[PDB]
């Protein structure tokens, strides 16, 4: 047949440079940065327990819920118990925010609270202060916007106005109420907030509030649970999460799991390789995932990313919402969250816990080696399955925030970095997502690693990020990540595909940014680049030359270094390169080399004339793309020697004579774009 | 002063490579893609047009007086070409390029080449004739330029690329399979522009004072044939050195050699014609002519067919003599007939008089 | 208002749709039940929008809350 | 000072 | 088979003339199109135009049977996006059609062949919906299908099948009814067989629940 003749023929002038326009893609409004990093500087633990005597409101049951910060208060005698609960409560918070001034108030007066709160605002001037209120020993908050504390003698419950309480506490602050009609406090807090705004004409958005209950509701009295149920959820989630798991109907599925085995669970909450730290890690992934999928992006970055303590409180609040729901309680938050209790991801938690503490009989008693959870493996598998047919802007993958959590260990880091690259590849829309979920500071921290297996994966990820957001050149020079890439660009065994990405990364880090130019110059870029300039890869030859060109762009120090290494000489080889991208990249660099002379004597001037005449033999060139850069390059030469070209220009109405004659040929170009740009530069002499 | 500094978008355009995807299979390799099926449909349509045209040649080329159409242009028809498969017959003038049809019978497009008032479009080709075709348009002063979307419904003229060759007018020979293109004219040089590398590869010296009036080339057995204004017909092999290049230099004419054309067979035949109007069929391996013919007294322009061996002559006295290569008479159609043009496949012959008219004849 | 009904979207929507044919007295009440469920399902209801729409046009069911909720799911909103 | 603990 | 190609040239041209443009023939034109071999992209995206619209029960039921047969050509990003599109449309008919016969046919036709597409999050959210279908037969058919995908995308399926397992064992123990318990066991049969990874850790509970029914004092 006559089909083999058709398929086997070169289609001339049908490539990217011809079809697409020679123009840069317009950068989108990148809004992924945390435009604020708030910090919770100090904490106020107001505990109104009055250990022993119950308030008149609530009649307690004979067995009853008694545990308060995992302490039976009635075991220890009244006074010691109150100090102990205060001590434990501090410790619990120090898991989440270990570097903050804690200051307890234990069965306080009103004056006592005033002096406490006013002092903490003075210290934490404009940074955030936490106010924790635990009103289990005092009557329920009133309709009139009041919260109860004691008198000096502990003979009368004194009311304290929420108005006065939000006077003493400042603007950026967070309030945690663990008492019975706690919704009333949140209502009345917002009322007095509106009331202050009306008085100000002739602290709302700043103030976050978490509350154990809706205004009508009462806290549960159930003997299995703590009294401190909300505080417990916020501040020790894994402990109640496991105790709650053992109270549900789903325990039938794991026989030999009582509450007593949960007490004796091995591990710590830091060590992710232990059993307890496994769960703690999984839990952090699950809650941070539920939040990201359920909340609008704005409100997510406000609560789950700005500051650690708030983010920890809201992560753990989602668990409170789930647990307390099962006892006719609805927790309340000030920036109101939509209901997460029925999110699918909770079924993943249930299974994760189940599998983890089905092992406890054998881990404790037999002394069996703790097998790790399949959680993170399977979640990466889901993320992978999404990518297969996930080429589109459809629903984004649920697992992005889990992929982030996996980077933190080493166990699944290689696989995640692979998948994350595969995801980032899909398009710049994806790189935007991955920056919004908060991948940036972890991907940047891995540049401190020496594990050589990461090098091809991180190089890939960073090329994708910097292709979208070029402002990250600021961050990479600060942390000395610019050294990480320099090493990869001077490594013969690293593939030429990845060395090309690396050369691009350096050409972005260096681009019009003296801090990055001075840093890469000292990391010996010019010597490294020249070693790879004659590679058998036309993309690498291209980028290495752009990279070389950018480093001495308006930077005389990198030019002098180029003269010693004799870079301009080694770049003349690229002027007769087959690929017209490379020829252009070479012309770019030799032009950028010429432009930053700063009026120096015979050494610099004699070099510019050698670079002039070498460019001046790319007039009769096939690509107009090369010829445009050839004009732009000779533009830099004209700007530098403007006094000399005025002599040549005024005459016809011998080096400069030659370069002006070149621009006349480029002015009378067949191609319109080259004739235009040549005409502009030629008229700015005229 | 510093404001004269322009910055190209090249480095930014280049940077777009890393925003776009990499890992996945390209759009062309996909066997079930819509672009490949339309490309395979074009190649299926091509193979039919080669077969159908080959069948007309096998019947024995009888008389030739049928006129498919007669239209009139705004300008004088200077050069004519037939697009190989799709019926698009570009008839350029001094400036513009009118795209006519001979099935519908309609004006499809009208360009401006962009060249000044003194200049003239001498030569023309069809690059990538098999699919997604382009139109090379060589100007007499030196300028070469290439046009996409030239006879489309939803699109306008679009110049793909353009570059000064050189510096008769200008002559060109496209070579689709090799990827080369060989400009020549008033200069004493035959350049060879590689279009994959967009650089002048070889500059073969002609070794001749007069202008290179015509230029035709061969793939497989590399043979740049080049007729000349003084009368001679050189042949060059681009494998050997530039001092050696002159394989043959036989001279049996004296005028503007209107067309010294070579055939694509292994039995190559240089059919050369002068202003005096006399064919001489040469071979590459001999020093003198094999066959001899004398056709028209005052010849003005001529064209020769690739597949079959037709020779379509012109005349100062309005005649259009269409003979065979052997020298047999078929027609003498009675009306400066400055452009004749055969199809690469079908035995259709265009004509364009000094008066502003076009025709396209056919052998039933 | 209190429980999760994602699981039982089909178990309810199919009987409801059927109720809007077989008895005109329950048509008002039923549409109110439907809307409450829609409000609770949200984007998970998108699948059913076509099928239920068919029953609605056939008997000119013009419910304020429902038409609002669908309009919001199709466009990308919820209160 | 990062949010989650990374062990490089 | 001297000219099997000339037969198919006219026959596909006959069907194209029919399915471009009364009712009972369109039933048979689709039955033909999916029965025997041919040389079919437009047809399958045109079959997606039928079942969405048609108020005829018999057209929808065949247009569903057809598409499942014509997507046997299911790596390149064109066929994959077409198979994904059609298969998303098919799943919608299998969840949402009122006539439960169409729902059973459609679900039954989503075989092993499609499990790469069915294991996507969005498709998997539809299939779960079918496990609480009014019709028990469809429920059985879905839990078999979802169990089969528990190897493909375990992160979604394994949590959900655990939730289902718990419900099944609740219906067994706490519903004091013959039919619901009878169905529940039947269903637990299908779970055990199709999702054995999920079920191994829970074997001691399940087995105590089942032995307890055998030691109660309906056939």
């Amino acid at each position: 047949e006559a089909d083999l003749t058709d398929w086997n023929l070169p289609l001339a002038f049908m490539k990217k440079r011809h079809c697409e326009k020679i123009e840069g893609s317009k950068s989108l409004a990148q809004s992924w940065r945390m435009k604020d990093r708030m910090k919770t500087v100090s904490v106020a633990l107001v505990l109104c327990l009055n250990v022993g005597v119950d308030p008149p409101d609530v009649v307690k049951t004979t067995p009853c819920a008694r545990l308060e910060c995992w302490i039976d208060p009635l075991s220890m005698g009244p006074q010691k118990a109150l100090e102990t609960i205060g001590a434990n409560l501090q410790k619990q918070y120090e898991n989440w925010q270990p570097r903050a001034r804690y200051k307890q108030s234990l069965d306080p007066t009103v004056d006592e609270v005033k002096k406490l709160c006013t002092s903490l605002r003075r210290n934490a001037k404009e940074e955030r202060v936490l106010f924790h209120y635990n009103g289990h020993g005092v009557p329920r908050p009133t309709v009139n916007g009041e919260v109860w504390v004691f008198n000096k003698n502990y003979t009368q419950y004194i009311p304290l106005s929420i108005y006065d309480l939000q006077t003493w506490m400042g603007s950026p602050s967070i309030f945690v109420y663990d008492c019975s009609n706690a919704g009333l406090i949140v209502k009345s807090f917002k009322q007095f907030a509106l009331q202050r705004e009306q008085e100000l004409e002739v602290s709302m958005k700043n103030c976050i509030q978490l509350a154990a209950c809706e205004a009508t509701e009462l806290l549960p009295m159930i003997p299995d649970l703590p009294a401190d149920l909300f505080t417990s959820c916020l501040t020790t989630p894994i402990k109640i999460a496991l105790r709650w798991f053992c109270m549900q109907k789903c325990v039938s599925l794991v026989p030999g799991v009582t509450l007593d085995l949960i007490e004796k669970i091995p591990g710590r909450l830091n060590d992710r390789r232990t059993p307890l730290g496994e769960l703690n890690w999984i839990f952090t992934a699950i809650t941070d995932t539920i939040a990201w999928n359920v909340l609008p992006r704005d409100l997510f970055q406000k609560l789950f990313r700005q500051d650690l303590l708030v983010a920890s409180l809201f992560r753990n609040f989602l668990l409170a919402e789930r647990i307390m729901r099962s006892y006719n309680c609805t927790p309340v938050s000030s920036p109101r969250l939509p209901p997460t209790y029925m999110h699918a991801m909770w079924q993943a938690w249930d299974l994760a816990v189940d599998i983890c503490l089905s092992q406890l009989p054998t881990i404790i008693e037999e002394g069996t080696a703790f097998r790790h959870s399949p959680f993170f493996a399977e979640q990466l598998t889901a993320f992978q399955v999404w990518l297969t047919m996930g080429v589109e802007n459809r629903n984004p993958p649920e697992q992005l925030p889990i992929v982030l959590q996996v980077l933190l260990s080493q166990v699944h880091r290689l696989r995640a970095l692979d998948l994350l690259g595969r995801f980032l590849d899909l398009g710049p829309w994806a790189v935007s997502l991955a920056l919004s979920v908060g991948i940036f500071p972890y991907v940047l921290k891995l540049l401190q690693s020496s594990a050589r297996e990461l090098r091809p994966l991180l190089v890939f990820i960073w090329a994708k990020i910097l292709a979208v957001d070029s402002s990250c050149q600021a961050d990479l020079v600060k942390d000395n990540g610019h050294k990480y890439f320099l090493s990869v660009l001077a490594d013969p065994y690293m593939p030429a595909e990845h060395r090309t990405m690396t050369a691009f990364i350096l050409a972005v880090i260096v681009n019009s940014y003296h801090t990055g130019q001075e840093a890469c110059l000292q990391g010996n870029l010019i010597a490294i680049c020249l070693e790879q300039l004659n590679d058998p890869h036309p993309l690498l030859r291209q980028w290495v030359a752009i990279c070389l060109g950018r480093i001495w762009q308006n930077f005389d120090s990198a030019r002098w270094c180029g003269v010693r290494d004799s870079a301009h000489e080694k770049l003349y080889s690229l002027l007769s390169d087959p690929i017209p991208e490379v020829r252009c990249a070479a012309v770019f660099a030799l032009g950028t080399f010429v432009g930053n002379s700063a009026e120096r004597t015979d050494h610099s001037t004699t070099i510019d004339h050698n670079v002039a005449m070498m460019l001046a033999q790319l007039v009769s060139d096939g690509s107009p793309m090369v010829r445009k850069e050839l004009v732009v390059a000779l533009s830099h030469l004209v700007v530098q020697y403007e006094s000399n070209f005025c002599t040549v220009a005024l005459q016809f109405i011998s080096v400069y004579t030659q370069i002006w004659r070149v621009l006349l040929h480029l002015a009378a170009d067949p191609y319109p774009e080259v004739s235009d740009v040549a005409m502009k530069v030629l008229n700015s002499i005229a | 002063f510093i404001s004269a500094t322009v910055q190209t978008g090249f480095c930014d355009w280049s940077a777009r490579y890393f925003a776009q995807p990499v890992m996945k299979i390209p759009e062309e390799h996909d066997l079930e893609s819509q672009i490949r099926k339309e490309r395979e449909w074009r190649f299926l349509r091509n193979s039919r047009v080669r077969r159908q045209a080959q069948q007309v040649i096998q019947k024995g080329i009888t008389r030739l007086d049928d006129q498919i159409f007669l239209n009139r242009n705004p300008g004088v028809p200077s050069v004519v070409k037939f697009h190989p498969f799709t019926p698009c017959i570009a008839v350029a003038d001094k400036d513009s390029i009118c795209f006519w049809d001979w099935e519908k019978g309609e004006k499809l497009d009208y360009f401006h080449n962009g060249n000044p008032r003194y200049t003239r479009v001498t030569a023309m080709e069809y690059l990538n004739g098999q699919d997604c075709s382009l139109l090379l348009t060589a100007t007499d002063d030196g300028a070469i330029r290439v046009w996409k979307n030239f006879a489309d419904l939803e699109k306008n003229p679009e110049m793909v690329t353009a570059w000064q060759g050189l510096s008769a007018g200008m002559v060109v020979d496209w070579e689709q399979e090799t990827g080369l293109l060989m400009s020549s004219g008033d200069v004493r040089i035959v350049r060879i522009w590689d279009t994959d590398r967009e650089m002048k590869v070889q500059d073969i010296p002609t070794g001749a004072d007069s202008c290179v009036t015509s230029l035709s080339c061969d793939s497989h057995r590399s043979l740049i044939v080049a007729g000349l204004g003084d009368g001679s017909i050189r042949v060059y092999d681009r494998r050997m050195a530039l001092s050696e290049c002159r394989v043959m230099t036989y001279r049996e004419h004296t005028a503007w050699v209107v067309k010294a054309s070579l055939q694509k067979r292994p039995d190559g035949h240089i059919v050369s014609v002068s202003v005096n109007g006399d064919v001489r069929i040469f071979d590459p391996r001999m020093p003198e002519s094999v066959n001899v013919l004398q056709i028209v007294k005052g010849l003005t322009a001529l064209d020769i067919h690739p597949q079959a061996d037709l020779i379509a002559c012109g005349s100062v006295n309005q005649f259009t003599a269409i003979y065979n290569s052997s020298g047999e008479l078929i027609n003498n159609i009675k009306y400066a007939i400055s452009c004749l043009a055969f199809h690469p496949h079908w035995p259709h012959l265009a004509v364009g008089s000094n008066d502003y008219y076009i025709s396209v004849y056919s052998v039933e | 208002e209190s429980l999760d009904f994602t699981d039982y979207a089909s178990r309810i929507i199919h009987p409801i749709v059927r109720t809007l044919d077989q008895s005109p007295e329950l048509r008002s009440t039923a549409m109110d039940t439907l809307s409450s469920l829609v409000f609770q399902l949200g984007k998970k209801y998108q699948i059913f929008i076509p099928m239920v729409n068919k029953v609605l046009v056939r008997h000119r069911i013009n419910h304020q809350r429902y038409d609002v909720l669908i309009c919001r799911i199709v466009k990308g909103y919820t209160l | 000072e990062s949010q989650f603990e990374m062990d490089i | 088979p001297q000219l099997k190609k000339d037969i198919q040239d006219g026959l596909l041209k006959m069907l194209s003339l029919v399915l471009m443009x009364x009712v009972g023939s369109i039933t048979l034109a689709l039955r033909t199109l999916g029965s025997f071999e041919f040389e079919l992209t437009q047809f399958v995206r045109h079959c997606a135009d039928h079942f969405l619209n048609s108020e005829h029960k018999e057209i929808r039921m065949e247009a569903a049977r057809t598409c499942s047969r014509l997507l046997t050509p299911s790596v390149s990003q064109t066929a994959v996006q077409v198979v994904a599109d059609v298969l998303s449309k098919l799943l919608v008919v299998g969840i949402t059609d009122p006539d439960p016969d169409i729902r059973y046919c459609v679900l039954a036709s989503l075989d092993e062949r499609f499990d790469a597409h069915l294991a996507q999050a969005e498709n998997l959210q539809a299939l779960f919906v079918a496990l609480n279908d009014q019709v028990f037969e469809i429920r059985e058919l879905a839990i078999c299908t979802v169990g089969r995908l528990s190897s493909m995308n375990p992160a979604f399926v394994m949590p959900f099948l655990r939730k289902m397992l718990i419900q099944i064992l609740t219906e067994l123990e706490h519903s004091g009814i013959g039919r619901i318990k009878e169905q529940s066991a039947r269903m637990l049969g299908h779970l055990v067989s199709n999702a054995p990874r999920l079920i191994r850790p829970y074997m001691e509970p399940i087995l105590k629940a089942l032995i307890l029914k055998l030691k109660d004092p309906n056939p």
